[PDB]
């Protein structure tokens, strides 16, 4: 998605797109570390709901 | 000299000190403010079996002491003086007029400012980047006209310490 990491040497005006494109690159690097061995995308770690609210029907989550 | 002859006074002399030094600038004082930390070195909320106390000392882990840290705002409208209050210009005028002449070790003084947007550049080298703690005046490439903002902070006019040490002798047995 055209990830552009900036460079700073001197005199550059700060502007949000240097920071937004920086932090997106660290995710994509950390993505490529995981896809070396496992060949799996992501998934669900923990998903716990509230059972006491069910017969009075609503649905509340606790940890997602 | 007329103001420096009344003892233990006052708050209204700090209005004269600003209007003297650069006209076009006004001053307002808030007498108390929500100061923070001083972190107490024993946490003291151990609940004690042999001996404890109640009467005054009741808290959590960080204390709050209002008592002496007044807030001061300035308000300019000539841009030649906006670049005078950022550190280097007229900030050395107040910072020596307070600490040894009018206040000394009475109190601590917090400074603040409110202007229209800024005149502030960015990440150039060694020394003049910081507009106090914050940065702005670089991003509005959109709209023509004004928005009012607070500017920044300046440091307190304080002087303190502990020196290091423990002692060896005593006063007198009378």
């Amino acid at each position: 998605m055209k990830i552009y990491r900036p460079l700073w040497e001197d005199g550059a005006f700060l502007m949000p797109q240097q920071f937004q494109q920086q932090a997106a690159w660290d995710v994509h690097l950390a993505d490529s570390v995981a896809r070396m061995g496992l060949a799996h995308p992501w998934g669900v770690v923990a998903a716990e709901f509230d059972d006491s609210l069910l017969p009075l029907s609503r649905l509340n989550a606790t940890r997602l | 000299l007329p103001l420096m002859l009344l003892p233990g006074r006052t708050a209204e002399g700090l209005t004269s000190l600003v209007t003297l030094l650069a006209p076009g600038t006004q001053a307002r004082v808030w007498h108390h403010d929500r100061r923070r930390i001083p972190l107490k070195t024993p946490l003291t909320m151990r609940v004690h079996h042999p001996v404890s106390l109640k009467s005054r000392p009741v808290m959590g882990d960080h204390a709050t002491d209002v008592n002496g840290q007044v807030l001061l705002q300035l308000s300019t409208q000539t841009g030649s003086e906006v670049q005078g209050w950022l550190p280097g210009g007229h900030l050395y005028s107040d910072l020596l007029a307070l600490l040894h002449v009018y206040l000394g070790s009475r109190l601590d003084v917090r400074l603040q400012l409110c202007v229209e947007r800024s005149l502030l550049p960015d990440a150039r080298l060694s020394c003049r980047p910081a507009a106090g703690s914050p940065q702005l005046g670089r991003t509005a490439v959109m709209r023509t006209q004004a928005k009012i903002a607070t500017s920044a902070a300046r440091v307190m006019t304080i002087s303190l310490g502990r020196y290091q040490r423990v002692q060896e002798h005593y006063q007198r047995k009378e």
